[PDB]
């Protein structure tokens, strides 16, 4: 009752207090009729991929890769990618490895115990007990919704005013 | 058994005496409408976030055309009017602002149906004092009526702030002189 986020509202009932990044904030309860490793793992894949679209935008309007082709802002960078083939590239492997996730994922719904988000990808340790982990988690998950209204920002700034990465 | 403000007319029955400003003015008895979600909670709500509205509006009515715009923002001290050239330059801020009172509205009424539902949450009630103005009881009491009299004279002001923006397209004090 009385949800940490919203203090007038009721704790959404799905999210008590044993998830990272938990605050109780569900006012539309998305999670009364959606699994939450579901919505967890979506929430986790798009907070990874629009950190690394955000940091992509800012460098792209910065340092370009040799050859003419790179030489467009990040604003038209779309149109010249998708001709060059540069983004069928990225597709064809993004496409595979969200195969693999389509695996992942069911395996996690039907059992397994595959956290949401956790591929096990972890060369070095940076997590070395629970509590490192947990910590962790709630820092990228904090810096990928960062990211994500961060990127919002800055393509529709882009989009309205061509500028340069001074968006405003 | 007779209303206090209206002694020629019988008690609201849903009205005893609990929400401040409670004088028993419901001659059309409205407060005991209990269809189409609308019940005395809905009202009372409405009536509350009327309230704060109206004084937020006609605070700002008086603010701007008293000590005059913002730096940067547009004059004339027509508030009906003004709001036309400031879209006309800084149609961002407005439509920012539209989106943020669009999902605080859609959060109020998420709240107050819950509200009403569970019943735990007094009508208008957000927990929204960061300074600490009503915690104590015996206070809350008089902070709560005060609130709504003057939400109320703020409401009744305000629409006669934009009906006479509208019809006369002249300030506020402009049509007071
Ligand atoms: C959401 C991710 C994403 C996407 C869709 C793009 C898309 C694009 N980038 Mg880009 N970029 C990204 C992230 C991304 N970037 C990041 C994180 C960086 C920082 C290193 C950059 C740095 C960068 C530069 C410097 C340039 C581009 C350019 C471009 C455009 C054409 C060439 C190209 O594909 O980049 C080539 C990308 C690189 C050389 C660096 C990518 C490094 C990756 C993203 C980090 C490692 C992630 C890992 C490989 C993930 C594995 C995927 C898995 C499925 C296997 C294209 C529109 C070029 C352009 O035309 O600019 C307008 C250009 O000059 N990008
Ligand atoms: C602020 C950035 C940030 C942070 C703190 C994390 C944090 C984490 N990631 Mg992660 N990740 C990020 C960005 C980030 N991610 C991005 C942009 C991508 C897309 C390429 C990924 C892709 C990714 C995968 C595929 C996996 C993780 C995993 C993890 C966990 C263990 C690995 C670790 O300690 O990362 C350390 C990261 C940093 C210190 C960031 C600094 C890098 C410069 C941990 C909760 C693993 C997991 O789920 O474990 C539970 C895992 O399998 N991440
Ligand atoms: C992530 C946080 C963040 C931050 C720091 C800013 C920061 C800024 N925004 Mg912004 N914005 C954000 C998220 C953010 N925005 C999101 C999520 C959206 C919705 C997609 C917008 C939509 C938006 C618009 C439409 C405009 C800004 C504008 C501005 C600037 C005033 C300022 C630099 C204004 C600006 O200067 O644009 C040129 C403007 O007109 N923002
Ligand atoms: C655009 C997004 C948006 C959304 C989704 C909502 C959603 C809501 N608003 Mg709301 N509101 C918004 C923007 C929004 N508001 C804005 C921009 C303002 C001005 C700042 C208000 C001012 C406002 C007030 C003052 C009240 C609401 C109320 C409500 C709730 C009742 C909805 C209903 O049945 O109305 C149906 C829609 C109608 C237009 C019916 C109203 C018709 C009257 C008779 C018009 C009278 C005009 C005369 C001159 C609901 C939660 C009411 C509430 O919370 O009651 C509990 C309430 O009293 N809103
Ligand atoms: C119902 C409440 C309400 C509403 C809808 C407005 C609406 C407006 N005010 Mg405003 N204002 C209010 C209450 C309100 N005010 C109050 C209570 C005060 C006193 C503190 C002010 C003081 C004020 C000043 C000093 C100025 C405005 C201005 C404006 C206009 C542009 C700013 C904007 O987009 O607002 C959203 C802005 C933010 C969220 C920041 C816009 C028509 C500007 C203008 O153009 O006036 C002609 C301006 O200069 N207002
Ligand atoms: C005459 C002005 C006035 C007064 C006396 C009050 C009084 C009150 N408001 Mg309130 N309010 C007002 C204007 C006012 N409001 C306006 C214009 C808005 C719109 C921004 C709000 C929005 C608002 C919210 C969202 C909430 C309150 C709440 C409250 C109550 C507890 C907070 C408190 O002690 O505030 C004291 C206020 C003053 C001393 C005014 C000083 C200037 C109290 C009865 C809370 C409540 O009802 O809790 C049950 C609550 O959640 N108010
Ligand atoms: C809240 C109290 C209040 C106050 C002090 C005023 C005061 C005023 N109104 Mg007014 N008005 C109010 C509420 C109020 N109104 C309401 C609730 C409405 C309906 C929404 C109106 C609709 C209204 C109109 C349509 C007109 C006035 C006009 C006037 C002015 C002329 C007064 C008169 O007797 O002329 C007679 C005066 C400054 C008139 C004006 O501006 O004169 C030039 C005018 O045309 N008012
Ligand atoms: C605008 C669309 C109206 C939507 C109606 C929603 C509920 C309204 C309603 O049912 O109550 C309609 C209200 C409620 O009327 C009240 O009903 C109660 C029982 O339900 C009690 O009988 C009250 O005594 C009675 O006054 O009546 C009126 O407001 C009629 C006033 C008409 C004045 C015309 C001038
Ligand atoms: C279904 C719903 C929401 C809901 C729900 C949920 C979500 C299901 C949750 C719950 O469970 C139930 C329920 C029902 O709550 C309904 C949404 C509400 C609506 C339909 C919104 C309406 C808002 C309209 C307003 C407030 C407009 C005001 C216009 C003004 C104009 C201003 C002017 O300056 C302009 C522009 C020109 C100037 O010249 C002069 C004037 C004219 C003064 C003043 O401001
Ligand atoms: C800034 C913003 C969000 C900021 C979010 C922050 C800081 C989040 C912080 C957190 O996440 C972290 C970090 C960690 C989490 O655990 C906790 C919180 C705290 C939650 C949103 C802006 C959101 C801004 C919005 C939505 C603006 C909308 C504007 C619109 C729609 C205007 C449109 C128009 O003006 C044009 C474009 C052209 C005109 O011709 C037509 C019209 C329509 C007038």
């Amino acid at each position: 009752e009385k949800s940490k986020a919203v203090p007038f509202l009721p704790r959404p009932a799905a999210l008590d207090g044993s998830v990272v990044g938990d605050v109780g904030f569900d006012p539309v309860g998305f999670t009364s009729w959606l699994p939450l490793s579901y919505l967890q793992e979506a929430e986790i894949k798009h907070c990874r991929i629009a950190m690394l679209a955000t940091l992509g935008w800012i460098v792209a309007d910065f340092v370009h890769l040799p050859g003419a082709v790179h030489e467009v802002s990040s604003l038209a960078a779309h149109d010249v990618a998708v001709k060059s083939g540069a983004l069928a590239q990225i597709l064809i492997w993004t496409s595979i490895a969200e195969a693999i996730s389509v695996i992942a994922i069911s395996q996690m719904l039907e059992g397994s115990g595959r956290q949401p988000g956790d591929f096990k990808f972890d060369p070095l340790n940076f997590a070395k007990d629970e509590k490192s982990l947990k910590k962790m988690q709630l820092s990228e998950l904090k810096n990928g919704r960062l990211a994500m209204l961060a990127f919002s920002g800055i393509v529709t700034q882009a989009a309205l005013t061509g500028h340069a990465f001074p968006y405003m | 058994e007779r209303s206090k403000s209206l002694p020629f007319l019988m008690k609201p029955k849903n009205l005893d005496g609990s929400m401040a400003g409670d004088v028993g003015f419901d001659p059309l008895g409205l407060s005991e409408i209990n269809d189409v979600g609308v019940d005395l909670y809905w009202l009372r709500e409405a009536e509350l976030k009327h309230c704060r509205l109206g004084m937020m509006a006609a605070a700002g009515i008086l603010f701007v055309e008293i000590l005059g715009p913002a730096p940067g923002f547009p004059a004339g001290k027509s508030q009906m009017d003004v709001f036309w050239k400031v879209y006309a330059e800084k149609p961002s801020l407005i439509g920012a602002s539209l989106a943020a009172i669009a999902i605080l509205e859609v959060i109020s009424g998420v709240a107050t149906t819950q509200g009403r539902q569970n019943g735990d949450r007094a009508p208008g009630d957000y927990n929204f004092d960061p300074l600490g103005f009503g915690k104590d009881p015996a206070k809350f009491k008089d902070l709560q009526l005060k609130e709504v009299k003057n939400g109320r004279l703020a409401m009744i002001a305000a629409a006669g702030m934009i009906l006479q923006g509208v019809s006369t397209h002249q300030g506020a004090l402009e049509n007071l002189s």
